[PDB]
């Protein structure tokens, strides 16, 4: 790996907002970590229907 | 009562009977389709009862007069495409930059879909007033996203939420690549 | 000389307008 | 033999809630039962019950007006961390992540920043 | 009748609003009803200090 | 979840959501849209 | 209607502004179902569309795709195809048809609209900052 790869990489990083510094991939986690992100009371609904008179 | 299939006249106008996308009624459609399979000795089951008949998406608000009548009456929202662009040898010439997004339709309470934000701009650099020391530069930077055989550069943009903001992190990213490439650093001399 | 088309806006309900003026009233149904 | 706009007149002229509810019984004159489907279909989508077509997926969403160098330029809110240690690699990182989501407004990056601020602070 | 009671001064405003609904539902919930002496309307009429135009 | 989150960044058809049993009366019944058994 | 019809009809309101309209060279409407025929009768209903709007379309059917899963009992789930490409139409024409054939989409039918806008070149990017 040439150095001049190597820097042109790192102002591709940089324009593209790619981690500049390589902070190598097992600390690399917590960006993948920031970069994502009821019957019960559907029941009552039917006994309330049942009282009024509008089920069964 | 009976069917008001036997008020309809042979030569009614349909499109009046079905506008809208509406389900099979036995007793407005004036067919006698039948569906299903036979039992022995038997005959595929009648439209009245058929819930089969009921499960089809039918086309019936959609017949050939009906589409005629309905783009016909349609016609008055369009515009002229420019007769200067003849082919898309002249479209790649005016209009060098592609911009291609996508929508989606799902059925149900949502529209929402987190795929109709991706934005892909797609520009030939020939098309790209670089120099040789420019081109090489920009091509280097890019890496994979330029494709030697056809000369194009696609950015793929889908960081920012909406598609807005993706279409203009996408300019924006071209205009650096450009300046950044038509740029020579000290370090740049010793190449 | 490329002439771009001036953009024609028109409200939010103009074509399902456009499609029930296409389609008139139907004498053997009863109201919708 | 002449018609009845013409003639004597007056000559005596030359040129809250009861509003709501004048305008409500104004509504009224016009009240009539729906005629066919379309009909329905325009008048749910004016009541707004019915999408737009041709479909946006991102309807009735705007993020609060945000533009693109809010989202992803963060680094502003980093100021008032260590600008040279350590801290400041581990926000640098943070920001990069933060930017780097689209499911997230603004306001929620930059809480998390300050979540992040104050937390570093106590400690 | 609480607001006076506390000696809260109400604003103009207000009771034009109040005498709105009054007159407008004649004293009577929202679901003709003939206009009765001495009924609310006429007590919040009287008891209001500067009377203007939209009142009357 | 942000609050959870953040200390640890320092550091059966659940597909359908319904019971085995479930999904296979559903399914035979022709219920479900699309699933077609073979 | 024999005799009792309508006099006149409200004609929506399309107004002619001043802002130029969006140009579209390519228009990839990729419509996936559960039923070939239902594919079939929808993509005849949009041709036919086209072809009186005056848009150039061209059909083809990508392949099909199948979903195996065992729960033995097995089921299965087919998803077919069908894309529909109009070519050299504008933005006001786009619209219209879209609209015409989003609300007449048959059920059980999604779609996806690949829609690539032609645009030129930012004034900033003409020639290089001095």
């Amino acid at each position: 790996l040439s150095e001049y790869a190597f820097r042109m990489s790192r102002l591709s990083a940089r324009l593209f907002g790619e981690v500049t510094r390589p902070t190598n991939s097992k600390s690399m986690k917590v960006v993948k970590l920031f970069s994502e992100l009821n019957h019960h009371t559907y029941a009552e609904l039917m006994q309330t229907l049942r009282f009024l008179g509008l089920y069964r | 009562l009976p069917p008001r299939t036997e008020k309809m006249a042979v030569d009614q106008d349909w499109p009046s009977v079905y506008p809208v996308a509406a389900p099979f009624k036995p007793s407005a459609v004036p067919l006698p389709v039948r569906m299903g399979y036979p039992v022995k000795k038997g005959v595929p089951m009648a439209k009245e009862g058929n819930l089969e008949l009921l499960k089809i998406p039918n086309f019936l608000h959609l017949t050939p007069v009906a589409i005629k009548k309905h783009c016909e009456a349609l016609k008055d929202f369009c515009t002229e495409w420019p007769a200067a662009l003849d082919s898309d040898e002249k479209c790649e010439k005016h209009f060098p930059i592609e911009i291609d997004s996508t929508d989606y339709v799902s059925s149900g309470p949502s529209v929402r879909n987190p795929r109709a934000r991706v934005v892909v701009l797609r520009v030939k650099l020939s098309s790209l007033n670089l120099d040789d020391h420019a081109k090489k530069k920009l091509i280097k930077l890019v890496g994979e996203r330029y494709c030697k055989t056809t000369d194009v550069l696609t950015i793929k943009t889908d960081r920012c939420p909406l598609r807005r903001q993706n279409y203009d992190y996408a300019v924006y990213l071209l205009t650096v690549l450009y300046h950044e490439s038509w740029n020579t650093e000290e370090w740049e001399k010793s190449k | 000389e490329v002439v771009i088309p001036k953009k024609k806006t028109w409200d939010k309900v103009a074509v399902l307008q456009a499609l029930a003026s296409t389609v008139n009233r139907d004498t053997t149904a009863v109201p919708y | 033999r002449k018609n009845i706009f013409t003639g004597k007149r007056l000559n005596i002229f030359d040129m809250s809630l009861w509003d709501v509810e004048f305008a409500k019984q104004l509504a009224t004159v016009n009240e009539q039962p729906l005629q066919n489907g379309f009909e329905e279909l325009i008048q749910w989508t004016k009541e707004g019950k019915l999408w737009e077509f041709p479909i946006n997926n991102e309807a009735g969403f705007d993020d609060d007006g945000s533009e693109f160098h809010e989202h992803i330029f963060l680094e502003k809110h980093l100021e008032s961390f260590p600008k040279q240690g350590p801290i400041r690699h581990f926000m640098e990182l943070v920001t990069c992540g933060l930017s780097k989501n689209p499911y997230l407004s603004v306001k929620q990056k930059v809480e998390h920043i300050e979540w992040f601020r104050n937390y570093f602070n106590e400690k | 009748d609480q607001l006076l009671q506390a000696g809260t001064t109400v604003s103009l405003e207000t009771t034009n609003s109040l005498l709105d609904l009054l007159c407008y539902y004649g004293d009577q919930e929202p679901s003709g009803v003939t206009w009765r002496a001495k009924n609310n309307a006429e007590r919040i009429f009287s008891l209001m200090p500067e009377k203007n135009e939209h009142s009357y | 979840a942000d609050e959870r989150l953040r200390i640890n960044s320092l550091r059966v058809k659940r597909r359908w959501r319904l019971s085995r049993i479930v999904f296979r009366h559903l399914a035979d019944h022709g219920q479900l849209s699309g699933i077609q058994r073979a | 209607l024999h005799v009792d019809v309508p006099k006149d009809l409200t004609k929506p309101v399309v107004t002619i502004s001043d802002e130029p309209d969006i140009l579209y060279k390519r228009l990839s409407v990729l419509v996936k179902g559960h039923d070939k025929a239902v594919l079939d009768s929808y993509e005849y209903f949009a041709v036919l569309a086209a072809k009186e709007l005056g848009i150039s379309i061209k059909v083809h059917e990508p392949p099909r795709k199948i979903e195996r899963f065992t729960l033995r009992v097995q089921y299965e789930m087919r998803t077919l195809y069908r894309c529909l490409e109009l070519e050299h139409l504008t933005g006001s024409t786009a619209d219209v048809y879209l609209e015409y054939i989003q609300r007449n989409l048959p059920e059980g039918v999604a779609m996806e609209v690949t829609k690539t806008q032609l645009e030129q070149l930012p004034e900033h990017i003409k020639e290089p900052i001095w």
